[PDB]
RNA sequence: UGGGCUACACACGUGCUACAAUGGACAAUACAAAGGGCAGCGAAACCGCGAGGUCAAGCAAAUCCCAUAAAGUUGUUCUCAGUUCGGAUUGUAGUCUGCAACUCGACUACAUGAAGCUGGAAUCGCUAGUAAUCGUAGAUCAGCAUGCUACGGUGAAUACGUUC
């Protein structure tokens, strides 16, 4: 690629928060948060509220609600 | 007032908070006093003809 | 200067922590007797350990810039929600149900005739 | 590099075995990614089309080229020249973080998501995806978004069937 | 009613109709004319075709969508 | 059954609230009249900062309740500042009624704190317990009154004259 063009570029880790699943890839979101690795090196992590692993239609079952949620506030009430 | 609805406040409501209140002699729905259940109109002429007890004509 | 935003100086504690967005009458009684220190007394007229309270107290109550930030997810989530609420909050009505045929200045902005 | 070596291990022998493949170099791969946005309303306001190159820029990793117009439309206002819309090229190790990135990250995050088009196949084992908000995608963020617009995504890949397409991309994890 | 002393309202047929086929995921549309009705989060990632005076504006039920009401959503009046 | 009558680039009438020191805030302490009450007036007590909730006495009325009137008076503070004025607007959290407060109720708590610093042309009411100010009650009414209809507290200025 040519130099001075291109935003930057690093990996992250996005954790969906949902099933607290994390997943190894490039981006350029740049948390401040850092997260260890299988590898040696840690990278930033990304919070993720819906995933893959998480979303209904992916998954096959019902999506939990998280935490502070209007589902749980609701359910508080 | 029309036929079918004083036959509807007459009947029962399904709500209890969907009643309301019409005069017994005309029927209209506005301005019906509790005490007698009639409207202003029919109150001015009844009382003019002295036919409700105790009502006359007021002043100070 | 609490909260990261400075007061009046020669203004009685009690008013003066009211310029604190987020901080009212009531809430700045209520500071000031959590954290004791005299009710009439100017905050030029104030020690030091009296202000460390009063910052002590203050910073809990989640006021300034992260009630401003609330204030505006919140309208955010009702807008994108596609609410009545959103809808009126977008096109700058007023929201609680109020006449616009009159009287919906301090929502519409000035007349245009 | 993880769905790379998903590809070489788990999706090689899984489309091998299916389609039976004399040699390995029979095995379909992603040739390319290329990121679509076509601007039209930058012809009145070249601003959406500068904005719109940030995000794709920002979505996509990399300086996006700008596309302009191949001829003259008078019923468009178009003239022959005027940039009109932005494209990405991702290959490689780009292209499958990318891929990976909309599969997992990005899709999920349509409302009422249910799968995309299974029948947007061009016929020769390239797949188009059109998506409908940049919001999917989670490099953007709403505050900045002063418009919302769309993109292609052209995923175009060695196979020569349709057939074949489609059992690369599921492999890979595309829902349908 | 609005009070918490009583639970959040909603019409129970729509809360019964909403419940059957709830194990099933082809889950349907539902009509409706309760704009009055609460929205709980049994209602999450549910179509309801609401009764906005003329015709039934569908609604689709999220997260962020729970505790407003059905008729929030289906706006009655017109204007430009 | 649900939605209009509650819309909203706009013009007009009638009002409520203010722009402040003859005032704002806090605490203490007086003085009315006139009305309403049967499934209605809901005393005291307890709970909640709050609107209110639980128990519940008396009362079909010169007996009990609604119901402690406010302005005022006396003390502390603010010191002329878009403010300790003003309280629209909006967020959040609640109470009550009602099968049900989204469209589209009232009220309460915290925060938010807009215009407005006495209003151009013009124009309205009022001659005395009147105007002006301050509260109070009632019909309608489940709930909803700045409207309407009544009550009282404090309480003025001016009328030369008929030219217009
Ligand atoms: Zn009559």
């Amino acid at each position: 690629m040519k130099q001075g063009i291109h935003p930057e570029y690093h990996q992250v880790i996005f954790l969906d928060t949902t099933t607290n699943f994390k997943f190894l890839s490039g981006s350029t979101k740049t948390s401040s948060e850092m997260m260890e690795w299988e590898d040696g090196k840690e990278y930033p992590v990304i919070r993720l509220d819906i995933s893959s692993d998480s979303h209904p239609f992916y998954t096959g079952r019902q999506k939990f609600a998280a935490a502070d949620g209007r589902v749980e506030r609701f359910n508080k009430k | 007032a029309k036929t079918s609805m004083v036959a509807k406040q007459q009947k029962k409501q399904k709500y209890a908070v969907r009643e309301y209140t019409r005069c017994e002699r005309c029927g209209r729905p506005h301005s019906v006093y509790r005490k007698f259940k009639l409207c202003r109109i029919c109150f001015r002429e009844l009382a003019y003809k002295g036919q409700i007890p105790g009502v006359r004509k007021a002043s100070w | 200067r609490i909260a990261g935003v400075d007061i009046p100086r020669e203004k009685r504690v009690v008013i003066s922590l009211t310029y604190i967005y987020g901080i009212g009458t009531s809430t700045a009684q209520k500071i000031l007797e959590e954290a004791n220190v005299s009710a009439d007394t100017r905050v030029k007229d104030l020690t030091d350990d009296e202000l460390g309270r009063i910052r002590e107290v203050v910073d809990g109550y989640k006021v300034e810039g992260d009630l401003r930030r609330e204030t505006n997810l919140n309208i955010k989530r009702l807008m994108e929600i596609s609410s009545y609420r959103g809808i009126r909050h977008r096109r700058g009505l007023p929201v609680r149900g109020q006449k616009t045929k009159n009287n919906a200045r301090t929502r519409k902005g000035p007349v245009k005739t | 590099n993880r769905l790379k070596e998903k590809f070489n291990t788990e999706v090689t022998e899984n489309l091998m075995k299916k389609f039976n493949y004399s040699s390995v170099m029979e095995v379909p791969k992603i040739d390319k990614i290329v990121v679509n946005m076509g601007v039209g309303d930058a012809v009145q306001n070249s601003k959406v089309l500068d904005n719109a190159v940030e995000e794709l820029e920002l979505i996509t990793g990399q300086k996006p080229l700008v596309t302009k117009a191949k001829k003259s439309i008078a019923t468009f206002r178009l003239r022959e020249g005027m940039p009109i819309g932005a494209k990405v090229t991702l290959r490689g190790e780009r292209m499958y973080e990318f891929l990976d990135k909309l599969i997992s990250v990005s899709l999920p995050r349509v409302r009422d998501f249910q799968g995309v088009s299974k029948k947007a196949f061009d016929g020769r084992g390239n797949y188009t995806l059109g998506v409908k908000e940049q919001l999917i995608f989670p490099e953007i963020d709403y505050d900045k978004v002063s418009k919302v617009r769309g993109m292609d995504i052209v995923i175009v890949t060695t196979a020569n069937t349709d057939e074949e397409a489609r059992e690369l991309l599921a492999n890979f994890g595309m829902p349908f | 009613a609005r009070s918490i002393k009583k639970g959040p309202f909603v019409d129970e047929h729509l809360m019964k109709k909403v419940e059957a086929q709830e194990g099933s995921e082809k889950k349907q549309v539902i009509k409706t004319w309760s704009r009055r009705s609460t929205i709980f989060p049994n209602f999450i990632g549910h179509t309801f075709a609401v009764y906005d005076g003329r015709k039934h504006v569908p609604v689709y039920v999220t997260e962020d969508m729970v505790g407003h009401k059905l008729g929030e959503f289906a706006p009655t009046r017109t204007f430009k």
